[PDB]
């Protein structure tokens, strides 16, 4: 799976 | 709810504690008691709220991931499937509760574009999650709201935000994730991120020190994502 915005 | 008795800036005060003792079960319950108090948040209460159910859900779905890969290894008794849904259930069940707070009632009180933006990404992201694992009846429907609130964001942000704000930044890294992962539209992924990554570039001569450290951030993780998708 591809990163979505991390925290 | 269960944190009714406690005054706001209390519970902000020890979302905040269990931010610093990754404490994050506790920190997404003191932020939807915060939420449930019926005042709008400020900026730094977004983000609280964010990181919270972002950690929450984040360990969710690493373990669904594992398990549903064991699962499909195994295609024994029925365990393994019982596990992954019984993980399976308390993931929707946390993106139900976070979209609840987000209907009731975030983003109709939110007129300024940095908090609507901000939240309607927010609904994107956890119907995403949602989408993740959905199989049945409402699949379609449930990529199609994660769609429809991820387009409002994009509307208002190319409206009312510089190229470089770094939520605008976020919200179209994420977009353009959906569109990669859950919508089966590598095109429109890769044309997002690229379009997005050139424009806010474009802009970077405006901003100060700090900002500019902001927005080059979230571009670099554009650029990640394009080197993995080119
Ligand atoms: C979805 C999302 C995007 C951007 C950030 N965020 C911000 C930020 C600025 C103004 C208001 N809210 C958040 N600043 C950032 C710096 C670095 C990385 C991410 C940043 C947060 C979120 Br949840």
């Amino acid at each position: 799976r591809t990163p979505s915005l991390p925290t | 709810g269960a944190m009714g008795s406690m005054e706001r800036a209390s519970l902000i005060q020890k979302a905040k504690l269990a931010e610093q003792a990754e404490r994050y079960e506790d920190m997404a319950a003191f932020m939807k008691g915060a939420v449930e108090k019926g005042e709008e948040l400020s900026c730094e209460e977004r983000n609280l709220l964010s990181v919270a159910y972002k950690n929450v859900v984040g360990g969710q779905r690493a373990a669904w991931r594992v398990l549903s890969s064991i699962e499909q290894k195994s295609n024994k008794g029925p365990e393994v499937r019982e596990y992954r849904e019984k993980v399976e259930t308390e993931l929707q069940g946390v993106c139900d509760t976070v979209l609840g707070l987000l209907d009731s009632h975030l983003i109709k009180e939110a007129g300024d574009a940095e908090s609507r933006v901000f939240y309607l990404k927010m609904k994107g992201d956890y119907y995403r999650y949602l989408a993740e694992v959905a199989t049945g009846d409402d699949k379609k429907r449930i990529i199609d709201s994660a769609r429809s609130a991820y387009q409002e964001a994009m509307d208002i942000s190319k409206k009312e935000m510089p190229p470089t704000n770094p939520i605008r930044l976020g919200l179209a890294l994420n977009f353009s994730v959906f569109h990669y992962e859950i919508a089966n539209s590598p095109e429109e992924a890769i044309s997002l991120a690229k379009t997005t990554f050139d424009e806010a570039m474009a802009d970077l001569h405006t901003l100060s020190e700090d900002s500019y450290k902001d927005s080059t951030l979230i571009m670099q993780l554009l650029r990640d994502n394009l080197t993995l998708w080119t």
